[PDB]
């Protein structure tokens, strides 16, 4: 999955 | 002007102002019902899931925002990041859910506003699990914890340096104490007369703990109940 | 340089003892080890598991007569004494274990003295907790506790107002809260220059909920892969 | 409860 780093990046 | 006594002051300001950023009260909240299921309990109400997992998935990302902005999170390893999330995402979701109970109709109230009786949150996905949440929920009233300790409480549960597979479980634990210290001092300053209410409060993350590790269960539980996958920032926390 | 706490010196006495009394410290037992599978993994050694299970039964016997020499618990009613350890058993029964960890050789010791690897662990019965388990044994060793210290832990532990079913849990409130200042007092006098020790150490009791929590659905599994049926003393534990 | 009973009692 990629959400959980999208999410801490942004 | 003692230094730490300035220093932890600030610290509970951000803490408290995070949690309250990210996490209505209940008070503020619109509160609407719905009659989905609501008379007896069901193995599973999927329109109830698919509600129930959309607003899961929004308080997991005000969860992150949240860790964001708790001094020292983003100075972790990225990877440590990750790890602490995702051992503590259903520990401050139980927490969080569980400060929005209301004795007089026994329900539980999201974040907007939907509010659930006790058999809705069976059939959402509470399942077996759903007596053991509410009596958590009403374990917690006597306390009259507020924005701070509940967000105090939340950043201690993230913010552990024993959770498995840590890079720098050190330095996760030393960030640690200035919350348990912080949580001392206000509880002080706010309860004069109650004598032992530090390691009441804080010990109520035990509860938490064990609720957590039967709620593991119950997702993979729910994993082949549902006739689909569950949203997929739910699935990566639970991997 | 410390005030006077004749007291709680006194019940912190009563305690030490019945923890000693009833669980031999790691240099007081003559160890020995066994070659049974010290190799490799495998699903349950049935060897290992016969001495285990003699052992826990041995080891829940001696958690009996520990609690019946905390000051106050035969008071209760016996239903709340049972309530009491059955909520508590395990968590006490993992606590004990990690404290005979020996890090060297990466192994723990029974009160018998038989001292198994951590391969050894696995096959005896740990199975897929065994890591879980070492890890937190790990854990302990950076905060140097005592026989003092682990006693209190263990009696705070058990000693639990919060439990289900309790019959006079107020009454059990009042037994805990002097165990509380035990603690915290007996951590200030070891260690002078560490007020941070305190939270550290109580919050072990949240990490044993985890495991304790996993650890009973371990106990399930176990079930389905011996031969016979679990030692009826467990069973009563674990009910 | 009946170990537990009578090793109480
Ligand atoms: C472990 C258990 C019993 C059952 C399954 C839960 C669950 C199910 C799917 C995904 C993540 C957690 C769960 C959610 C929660 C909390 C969810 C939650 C908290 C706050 C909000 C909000 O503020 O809107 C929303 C939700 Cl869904 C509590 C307990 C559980
Ligand atoms: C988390 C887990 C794997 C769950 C189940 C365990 C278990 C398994 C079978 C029966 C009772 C307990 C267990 C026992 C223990 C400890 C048992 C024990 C402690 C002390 C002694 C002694 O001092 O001789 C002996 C044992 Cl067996 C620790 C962890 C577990």
């Amino acid at each position: 999955h990629k959400i959980l780093h999208r999410l801490l990046q942004e | 002007s003692y230094e730490m006594t300035a220093e932890l002051d600030d610290l509970t300001e951000k803490i408290r102002k995070a949690h309250q950023e990210t996490f209505p009260s209940l008070c503020q909240l619109g509160k609407y019902t719905t009659n989905s299921s609501a008379d007896h309990r069901v193995r599973l109400d999927l329109g109830l899931w698919d509600k129930f997992s959309e607003l899961a998935t929004k308080c997991i990302i005000k969860i992150v925002e949240f860790a964001k902005r708790l001094p020292g999170f983003t100075g972790l390893t990225i990877a440590d990041q990750i790890t602490l999330l995702k051992a503590a995402c259903l520990d401050i979701l139980i927490l969080r859910i569980c400060t929005r109970y209301t004795p007089e109709q026994d329900t539980m109230t999201f974040s907007d506003g939907l509010t659930l009786n006790r058999t809705q949150m069976h059939n959402a996905g509470f399942g077996p699990l759903t007596d053991l949440v509410f009596t958590f929920a009403n374990q917690l009233l006597p306390l009259e914890m507020d924005d701070t300790e509940t967000g105090l409480l939340s950043a201690i549960c993230l913010i552990c340096g024993d959770r498995q597979d840590l890079e720098e479980p050190t330095k996760v634990d030393k960030l640690q104490e200035p919350l348990l210290e912080a949580l001392k001092i206000y509880i002080r300053k706010r309860r004069p007369s109650k004598p032992h209410m530090f390691p009441k409060i804080l010990m109520k993350i035990t509860d938490l703990r064990s609720i957590s590790a039967k709620g593991a269960e119950r997702v993979i539980t729910l994993k082949m109940e549902i006739p689909g996958s569950m949203p997929p920032l739910i699935q990566e926390m639970m991997e």
